C-alpha cells in the first residue's frame, strides 16, 4: 500500500504556526519535477533518493509562515518562530518542503496568527494552544488597558500584493 | 525584571502591530490618491484616525521607561522617537483653534484669487493662474500686478491667522520641553554619542550661518551676472548697483531662478541637451523609461525591484475614467511593498524624475530590516539628497550617449558646459540664500527676537541684506509676505532643502571619487561602478538607527556639513563669472528701491503720535493730489491706498510716494507731488495743528 | 410704371425671399439652442448673418417709393417697418463703440461676483447665487449684504458704460428722425388712421400716468398690508409709516413680490391649490401635459397643432448627451413651422407654462397668412398678453376639477379665494409701480430731463414717491442701480410688461362676458366656449396689418387702455384689504429711511466747494471714529467708504452716518458719532480753514 | 384593353412648375389609388362615371407645387402660378390629382423654382424657359445691382419639417379633348 501523503499537499486550509497538527503518514514526486516549490533545503537525511529505505517515525506536519521566517526553521539559531512558535531539535533528521502562495492564502477572509509572547524558552516538538494573556513581569493580567500585559497571538495580516517575505508560504516539515 | 527587560517586549509588541495599521493606512492613502472620487476620502479618515489613536495610545503608554537606565542604542532611539512625537499638551479649545487656523490658512492659500484692475471679472488662481504669468511673462507691469495682487489679497488675510498660529505653536512646543517652535523643528539634526559630543540644536544655526557665509562670493557673482543680463530686458528699471526687484526673478517668490534661463542664457546659438524628440522617435513609453532606470540602478550595485512594484504602481495616466493627482511621489506602503505614483510622459524631465523617484524607492527599500520607528532617513535631508544625487549622474551628456539618446556627432565644447552649469546654478545656487533667509526669519519669529510690529520690516531688511532682493512696493505690518509661500502657510520645515543641497553635493563628490572619475565633477557618471554602490548601500541600509554624523562620516569621511563639494562643482562657472563680471559691480547696496527716487522725505517734529496719524496724513496727501489734478482737468480719484509709506521710523521721520489708482506701476513723479504739497500746504499742516517748521518736507 | 405700381413688386420680391433666409436663420438658432456645444455657435454668424446683412441691404433699396403717394394699407405699413429698421446711421468708430459697450454690459451682468468681508473666497454670481439668497432668506443682514454687494461690485462698473451708452443711443435715434432713444422705443404703440386721430408717441406717456394714478388706491392698500405683515418678521427694522426697505421685497430689485407670499399669507391653515402630487400619481408625462393643453384650445375653437409640432419640438430633457437651455420659449421658425423649446417636469407651474407658451404658438399660427413684415403682434404688449390670459383660465379650481387633477371634495370657500387673489397681486399688482417708474426714469434720462449728476438722486426720489420703497444704504453718483437689472443692462424695453398687464384683464373681462360667465371674474374659465374663441381668433388673425387701437376695439369695444377690468378682477381682494388696513396707515412718507434717525445734519457756511472736500470730510470723520474707538481699546480701521453721505445739497447742507467696517448693517449709534466729533473738533474744522460756526453739526 | 396611364404617377424626377412637360399618353387607378391622393375636386366631367364615357385624345402634365397653390390650380382663378407659371382654360374638362411627398422630394440636393415676375398675363397652355431678369419699367437689365430689377425664378426652398402647406406636392393632370 502507498504511504498517505497526498491528502494534504493537494489540499487547502492549512493552520497557523500555533495550530500545527501532526499526521502519521509516493516519495518520487517530492524531488522529481516540483519546481514550483520555493526552496528545497534539507538538513538530515539529505536530498538523496528514498528508494526502499528503512525508516521509522515518518510523522510530518505543515504550517503557514510569513516568509522571512522560513530561514528560522533550522537547528541551532535564534528567531521568533524557533523561540516561541516552532522549534526544531539540534540533531534534526528529516527534511522540509516549502512553496509560495500568491493568491492561495490571500483572500479577504483569512486568519493566521503567531505567538509573539510566551513565558520562557520553548523546547522542540510540543504544542502551545492556550490563549492566556502574556504578562511582562509574570503571572496573569486579566485585562488589556494597563501596563505589563500584551496580547500574545498577533496577526500576520495577509493581504495580496505585499512582496516576497510577507507573502504567505506553506511549508511542510518532514521528520525521520 | 528590570525596565530594559520590559521595554524590549513593549517595543516588540509595538512594531508587530503598528506595521499592520500603517499598512492599511498607506493602502487607503494609495487607493484614494489613485482613485480621486467619492467614497474614497471616507476610508482614509477612519483608518487614519485608527492608526493615529493607536499611535497616541502607545505614546501615553510609552512614558513608563526612562531613557537613563537603558543603555543599548536601538531601543533607546525608538523610545526617543516615542514620548515626544505624541499628543500635544494643550487645551482642547486651543487645539481646535490651531487646527482651524491651519485649515483656514491652507484653504486661503489654495483658493485665493487675484483679479485684474481694469477687468474685475478676470480673476486668476495661483497654481494654474499667476504661476504661468510669473514664469512666462516678460512684462514689467503685468509681473508687478501679479506680484502685488497676490500677498495683498491673500497675505493680508493670512497675517492674523499667522500671528495666532505662531502663538499657538510656541505654546505647543513649549509643552514638549522645548523652548521655541523653531527649536522643535530643530529636533532633527540632534544626536548624541559620548561625552556631549553630539549635534546640538543650536549647532545647526551656526553651521548654516557658516555655509551661507561660504557661498557669498559665488552667489554674489551669479547675482551680478543676472543683474547685468536683466538690463538688456527691462531697461531703465534695474539699477546696475542696486538689488534686483522681487517680481523679476522667475517665480512668485523668487525661490527658483530657473525661469530666468532664456533671458540670461550665454551662447544662445548652442542648443541645450534635450532628448525628448530622440526618445519619442525610438518608441519609448513609461515601462521602457522605468526599466532603463532600473538597469542604471542595477549597474551601480543596488538590487532589483520587488516585482510587486511593476504590477501595482501606476506609471502613466490610466485609460479609464479615474481622477488622479499627478504629483510624482515614491510610496513606501510598508510590509515589503513599494510603489511609485506619477503621471509620466515621454519627456526628458520625466525621465530624470523617474530616476529621482526610483532613488527614493531604493532609499526606502534599504532600511526595510530596521524597526518601524527607524524606517526614515538619518535626518530630513538625506532622503531628498539621495533622490537628487541619483538623478545628477544620468543628466550627464555621456550617460545619454551610451544609451543612444544623444547622437555621437554632438560636440561637448566648453560653452555647453557653461550653459549647463549656469542652468544648474539658477536651479541650485539661486535658492540657497532664499531658503536660508526664510528659515532664519521663521526662527527669529519663533524665538521672539522679531516683535510682532516688526515682522515685515525685518523680513524685507533680511531680503535686501542676505538675498540681495528689493521689494517693488513698500509693505507695512498689514501684509504677510512669508505666508504667501506654500511651505509657510501649510506648516512645513524649509531648511531641509538647504541640507539637501549640501548633502547632495557631498555625496556626489564622494561617489565620484570612489568611482575613479578623473575629469571635472559636473561631467561625472557613477554608472557601471560597483565600488560606489557598496559604500552607497552602506549609507542607505541604516536609517535612524545611527546618528547622521556617523552615517555621514562613513561615506564622505567628514562629520560636518561642508560646502566645498558645492564650490568644486561650480568652479568653471565661478571662474567664468569672475571674468564676466569684470567691468560690472559685484554686490549690492540695501538703499536703492524702485520707489526710492520718487519718494519725499518727511520729518516729524511733534500732536501725540499713533497709527491714526498715518491715516490722516495719507488722506490729506490723497486730497492734495486730487486738488492738484483737478486744476489740470484730470479727475483722478486718489485714495489712502494710493499713498505708500516706507522707511517708517515711528519717532522722527518717514518716506512716502504716490501711485496712480488702478496701476501700481504708475508712480507719480516727485515734482508733481511736491507741487501738490506746495499748492495745498495749508490743508496738510492745519489738520495736524502745526506749521511748516514741524513738517518741512525735505 | 408709377409708384404703388412698382413698389409692391419690390415688396413681393422681399416677401418671397426674406422668408427663405429667415427660415435658415431660425433653423440655425433652433439647432444651436437644443444642441449647445462648439461648432454650432458660428452658424448664426454664417447663416443668420446672411439674413442679417440682407435686411439693411433692402433698406437702401427701399426709400425710393414715397409714403405719401401710396394709399393702400397693406403695402404702406410694410414700407414703414422698412426704411426705418435699416443700418443705424452712425460713424464707423461710434457704431463699433456701441457694440462693444453693449457686449461689456452683458458680460459684466452675467459674470459679476459678490461676497463678504469675511471669507472672501466664498462668492456667488447672480442667477444661481444671490437670487437664491434674495428669494429665500429671512435674515436682515444677509439680505442687506447681497443687496449692497450688488449694485456696488457690479453696478458701479456699469456706471461709466451706461453714461456712454445713453449718448450713443440718443445719437443713433436722432438719425432715425426721433427726438431721443426713449421716443425710438415708443415707435411702437404708434398708429395713424384718419385726420391725425392715431395714437401718438407722446400719447403713451400720458396714458401710463393715467393708469398709474388709478392703480394707486389698490397698490397703497397692498403696500400697507405687506408692511404690516413685514413687522412680525424683521421687528425694529420697518417703520409702520415709512416706506419699505429695498432688500426685503423678495428679490434683488423688488420687481416681483411673489417671494413674500409665505411671510404675508392670510389664513395659513387653508392649503394652496397644488396638483404636483396629483399628476405624478396618475402617471403624467411631458406628452400628456401638452396634449391636455392642446385640448383646451380645440374646445374654444382654435385649430389643432401642425403635426410638425410633435415630431420636431423638444418637450422634455433629451436622453442623449445634448446640452440645452431650459428657458421656456415658443419658436415661430417660419414657413409654416412652429415649435416649443422647454424642459418640462411633472409640476403645476410647468402645466400652466405649457398653456402660456402654446398661446404664443396659437398666436403665431393665426397670422401666418400675413406677409413677413406684419407677422408679429399688433404691438409689443399683445404678444405676451395672449399667453397669460390663456393660462389665467386654467389655474381656476374648476378647470382642474373637471380634468380630475383636483379632488371633488376640495373646500372652495371665500378664504381660499383671498389666498389665490393675494398671490396674484404680489405678482401682478406689485410689479406695476416698479415697471412704471423704471421706464419713466429711463425716458427722462433719454429726454435730458435728468442730468448726469442727478441719475441716482432722481432714481431713489421716484422710488420712494411712486413705489414706496426706500433704499437701506445711500448711493451717490458712483452707483448705477437701474443698470443692475437684466432688461436695462441688456438694452431691452421695459414698457412691454406694464401694458401687458393692462391687456391681460381687458381681454379676460371681454372673453368671460362672451363665455356667459356669471360669478366673479377671478373664477372664470373660457373652456368649452366656441363663441369666446371666435372673437378671439379675429384678433389673433391680424398682426401688424391693422392699427392696434381698432384691433383692440374689435374685441373689448374700446380704443384705449383701461385698467377698470384689472380693478374688477381684484375687487374681492380690494374690499378685504380695506378691512385689514383699518387700524393701520395706508400710504407712506418719503422721509424715513433705515439710515435715518442716526445721521447727523451738517450745514456748510463756506473754502471753495469743488467736490474734493467730500473726500476730506469723510476722511476726517473716519479719523475721528478711529481716534474715538482707540481710546476705548477697540482698534477699528474706519475708512472713507465707511462714511455714507445722504441728502447731499451741494450748496447748504448734507447728512452723514458711519457704519462699521466689515458690516454694512452695523450703523454706529448717533451718540457715539457725536462724541467722536466733539473731542476731535479741533482737527476736523482746521483742515478746512474754518471754525465751529461754519459747520454747525446739528 | 391597354391605356398608357403609367410613367407619370410612379415615375420620379418631377420638374418645377415652370418646367412642365406633356406625355401625350384605365380609370380604376383613380379609385384604387396606389398613393393616397390629397385632392379630387373635379369640374365638368363627373368623376364617378368614366369607364362608359369615351374619349378622343388625352394629355397629362406633371410638376411640383408648394402646397398652398394646390387650391390655385383651377379654371377661372387668379394667383401667382396662375398669373405667371401655369394658367388653365376657363372651358376646362378633366381635373387634377395631387399627393404629398414628405421624404421623397426633400433631400439635401433638390432645386425647384417658380416664376414670380413676368411681363404681362400668361395665356393658357404654353411654356416659358428664358431666365432674363425682370425689369419693373420693362426691357432688359444686364445688371443685377440696379433699381427695379429682380431675379424672376425664385426657389421653393424645400427643407424637411416645414408643416402642411409648404410640403412638396406632385400635381398630375389628366385633361382630354
Ligand atoms: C474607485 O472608487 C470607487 C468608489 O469610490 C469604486 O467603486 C466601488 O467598487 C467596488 C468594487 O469592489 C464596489 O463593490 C462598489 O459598489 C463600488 N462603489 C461605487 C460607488 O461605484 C471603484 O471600484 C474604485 N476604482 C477601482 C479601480 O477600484
Ligand atoms: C555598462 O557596461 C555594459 C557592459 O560593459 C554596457 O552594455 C553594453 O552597451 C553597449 C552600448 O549600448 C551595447 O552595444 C552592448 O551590447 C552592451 N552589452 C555588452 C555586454 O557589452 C553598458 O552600456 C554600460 N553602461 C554605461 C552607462 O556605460
Ligand atoms: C501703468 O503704468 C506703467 C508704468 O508707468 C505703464 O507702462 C509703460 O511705462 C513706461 C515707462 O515705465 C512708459 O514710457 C510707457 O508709456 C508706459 N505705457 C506703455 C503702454 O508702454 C502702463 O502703460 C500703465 N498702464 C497700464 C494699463 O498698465
Ligand atoms: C449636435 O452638434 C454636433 C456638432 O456640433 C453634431 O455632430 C455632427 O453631426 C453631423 C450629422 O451628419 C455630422 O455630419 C458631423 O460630422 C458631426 N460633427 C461632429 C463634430 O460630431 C450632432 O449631430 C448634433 N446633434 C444632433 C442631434 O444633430
Ligand atoms: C367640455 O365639454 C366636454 C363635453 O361635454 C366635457 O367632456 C366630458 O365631460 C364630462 C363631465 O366633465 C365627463 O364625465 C366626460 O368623461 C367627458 N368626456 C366625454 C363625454 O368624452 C369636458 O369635460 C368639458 N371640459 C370643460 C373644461 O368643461
Ligand atoms: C452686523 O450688524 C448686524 C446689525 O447690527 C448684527 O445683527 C444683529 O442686529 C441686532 C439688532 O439689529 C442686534 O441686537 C444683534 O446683537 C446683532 N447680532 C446678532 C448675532 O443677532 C450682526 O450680528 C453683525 N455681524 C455680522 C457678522 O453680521
Ligand atoms: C534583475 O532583473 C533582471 C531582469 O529580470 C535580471 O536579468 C537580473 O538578473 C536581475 N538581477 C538580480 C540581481 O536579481
Ligand atoms: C573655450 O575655450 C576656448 C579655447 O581656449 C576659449 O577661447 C573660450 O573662451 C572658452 N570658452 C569658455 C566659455 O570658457
Ligand atoms: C384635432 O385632433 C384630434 C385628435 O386627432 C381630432 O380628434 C380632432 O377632430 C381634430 N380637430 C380638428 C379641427 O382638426
Ligand atoms: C367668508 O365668509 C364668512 C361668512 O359670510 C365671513 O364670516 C368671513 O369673514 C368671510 N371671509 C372673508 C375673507 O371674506
Amino acid at each position: 500500500n502507498l504511504c498517505p501523503f497526498g491528502q494534504v499537499f493537494n489540499a487547502s486550509n492549512f493552520p497557523s504556526v500555533y495550530a500545527w497538527e501532526r499526521l502519521r503518514i509516493d516519495y518520487a514526486v517530492l524531488y522529481n519535477s516540483s519546481s514550483s516549490f520555493s526552496t528545497f533545503k534539507c538538513y538530515g537525511v539529505s536530498p538523496t533518493k528514498l528508494n526502499d529505505l528503512c525508516f521509522s517515525s515518518v510523522y510530518a506536519d505543515y504550517f503557514v509562515v510569513k516568509g522571512d521566517d522560513v530561514r528560522q526553521i533550522a537547528p541551532a539559531q535564534t528567531g521568533v518562530i524557533a523561540d516561541y512558535n516552532y522549534k526544531l531539535p539540534d540533531d534534526f533528521t528529516g527534511c522540509v518542503l516549502a512553496w509560495n502562495t500568491n493568491s492561495v492564502d490571500s483572500k479577504s477572509g483569512n486568519n493566521f496568527y503567531y505567538r509573539l509572547f510566551r513565558h520562557g524558552k520553548i523546547k522542540p516538538y510540543e504544542r502551545d494552544i492556550s490563549n492566556v494573556l502574556y504578562n511582562s513581569a509574570g503571572g496573569t493580567c486579566s485585562s488589556i488597558s494597563q501596563l505589563g500585559c500584551y496580547e500574545p497571538l498577533k496577526s500576520y495580516g495577509f493581504t495580496p500584493t505585499v512582496g516576497v517575505g510577507y507573502q504567505p508560504y506553506r511549508v511542510v516539515v518532514l521528520s525521520f | 525584571s528590570t525596565t530594559e527587560d520590559r521595554a524590549k517586549i513593549f517595543l516588540d509588541n509595538f512594531n508587530h502591530e503598528a506595521e499592520d495599521l500603517s499598512y492599511q493606512s498607506s493602502l487607503a492613502s494609495w487607493e484614494y490618491n489613485t482613485n480621486i472620487s467619492d467614497e474614497n476620502v471616507q476610508k482614509m479618515d477612519e483608518a487614519g484616525a485608527k492608526w493615529s489613536a493607536f499611535y497616541e495610545e502607545q505614546s501615553k503608554l510609552a512614558k513608563n521607561y526612562p531613557l537613563e537606565e537603558i543603555q543599548t542604542v536601538p531601543v533607546k532611539l525608538q523610545l526617543q522617537i516615542l514620548q515626544q512625537s505624541g499628543s500635544p499638551v494643550l487645551s482642547e479649545d486651543k487645539s481646535k483653534r490651531l487646527n482651524s487656523i491651519l485649515n483656514a490658512m491652507s484653504t486661503i492659500y489654495s483658493t485665493g484669487k487675484v483679479c485684474k484692475p481694469n477687468n474685475p471679472q478676470e480673476c486668476f488662481l495661483l497654481e494654474p493662474g499667476l504661476d504661468n504669468i510669473m514664469g512666462t511673462s516678460k512684462d514689467y507691469n503685468e509681473r508687478l500686478w501679479a506680484w502685488e495682487g497676490w500677498r495683498a489679497e491673500v497675505g493680508k488675510q493670512l497675517r492674523p491667522l499667522y500671528e495666532e498660529y505662531v502663538v499657538l505653536k510656541n505654546e505647543m512646543a513649549r509643552g514638549y520641553h522645548y523652548e521655541d517652535y523653531g527649536d522643535y523643528w530643530r529636533r532633527d539634526y540632534e544626536t548624541e554619542e559620548s561625552s556631549g559630543s553630539g549635534y546640538s540644536r543650536d549647532q545647526l544655526m551656526k553651521d548654516v550661518d557658516r555655509i551661507f557665509t561660504e557661498i557669498k562670493p559665488l552667489y554674489e557673482h551669479l547675482h551680478a551676472y543676472v543683474r547685468t543680463k536683466l538690463m538688456d530686458t527691462y531697461p531703465f528699471h534695474i539699477s546696475p548697483t542696486g538689488c534686483l526687484p522681487a517680481h523679476l526673478l522667475g517665480d512668485m517668490w523668487g525661490r527658483f531662478w530657473t525661469n530666468l534661463y532664456p533671458l540670461t542664457v550665454p551662447f544662445g546659438q548652442k542648443p541645450n541637451i534635450d532628448v525628448t524628440d530622440a526618445m519619442v522617435n525610438q518608441g519609448w513609453d513609461a515601462n521602457r523609461i522605468f526599466k532603463e532606470a532600473e538597469k542604471f540602478f542595477v549597474s551601480v550595485g543596488l538590487p532589483n525591484m520587488t516585482e510587486g512594484f511593476w504590477n501595482n504602481s501606476m506609471l502613466t495616466e490610466p485609460g479609464d475614467g479615474r481622477k488622479v493627482v499627478c504629483h510624482p511621489t515614491a510610496w513606501d506602503l510598508g510590509k515589503g511593498d513599494f510603489r511609485i505614483k506619477m503621471c509620466t510622459k515621454v519627456t526628458m524631465e520625466d525621465f530624470l524624475t523617474a530616476h529621482h523617484e526610483m532613488g527614493h524607492i531604493q532609499y526606502d527599500m534599504a532600511y526595510a530590516t530596521q524597526p518601524y520607528l527607524l524606517r526614515n532617513g538619518a535626518n530630513e535631508g538625506f532622503h531628498e539628497a539621495v533622490g537628487e544625487v541619483m538623478s545628477l549622474s544620468v543628466a550627464t551628456p555621456k550617460h545619454l550617449k551610451t544609451m543612444g539618446l544623444l547622437s555621437p556627432d554632438f560636440l561637448e565644447d566648453n560653452e555647453t558646459e557653461i550653459n549647463f552649469l549656469l542652468k544648474q546654478a539658477l536651479n541650485i545656487v539661486g535658492t540657497l540664500p532664499f531658503t536660508y533667509m526664510l528659515e532664519k526669519w521663521r526662527w527669529m519669529v519663533f524665538r521672539g527676537e522679531i516683535p510682532k510690529e516688526e515682522w515685515m520690516k525685518k523680513w524685507w531688511e533680511m531680503k535686501r541684506d542676505l538675498v540681495g532682493v528689493v521689494e517693488p512696493v513698500p509693505h507695512d505690518e498689514t501684509y504677510c509676505d512669508p505666508a504667501s509661500l506654500f511651505h509657510v502657510a501649510n506648516d512645513y520645515s524649509f531648511i531641509r532643502y538647504y541640507t539637501r543641497t549640501i548633502f547632495e553635493f557631498q555625496f556626489h563628490e564622494a561617489l565620484c571619487r570612489i568611482a575613479q572619475h578623473d575629469g571635472p565633477l559636473h561631467k561625472c557618471d557613477i554608472s557601471n561602478s560597483t565600488d560606489a554602490g557598496k559604500k552607497l548601500h552602506q549609507m542607505l541600509s541604516v536609517g535612524k538607527s545611527q546618528p547622521w554624523t556617523v552615517t555621514l562620516k562613513d561615506i564622505v569621511d567628514s562629520r560636518n556639513m561642508d560646502v566645498g563639494p558645492l564650490l568644486r562643482y561650480f568652479e568653471p562657472l565661478y571662474t567664468w563669472l569672475q571674468e564676466q563680471n569684470r567691468k560690472s559691480h559685484v554686490g549690492w547696496n540695501t538703499d536703492w528701491s524702485p520707489y526710492s527716487d520718487q519718494s519725499i522725505k518727511v520729518r516729524i517734529s511733534l500732536y501725540e503720535w499713533n497709527d491714526n496719524e498715518m491715516y490722516l496724513f495719507r488722506s490729506s496727501v490723497a486730497y492734495a493730489m486730487r486738488e492738484y489734478f483737478s486744476k489740470k482737468n484730470q479727475p483722478i480719484l486718489f485714495g489712502v491706498e494710493n499713498v505708500w509709506v516706507s522707511n517708517l521710523k515711528p519717532r522722527i521721520s518717514f518716506n512716502f510716494h504716490v501711485t496712480s489708482p488702478g496701476n501700481v506701476s504708475d508712480i507719480i513723479p516727485r515734482s508733481e507731488v511736491e507741487g501738490a504739497i506746495r499748492m495745498s500746504r495749508s490743508r496738510i499742516n492745519d489738520a495736524f495743528r502745526l506749521d511748516d517748521n514741524s513738517l518741512e518736507f525735505l
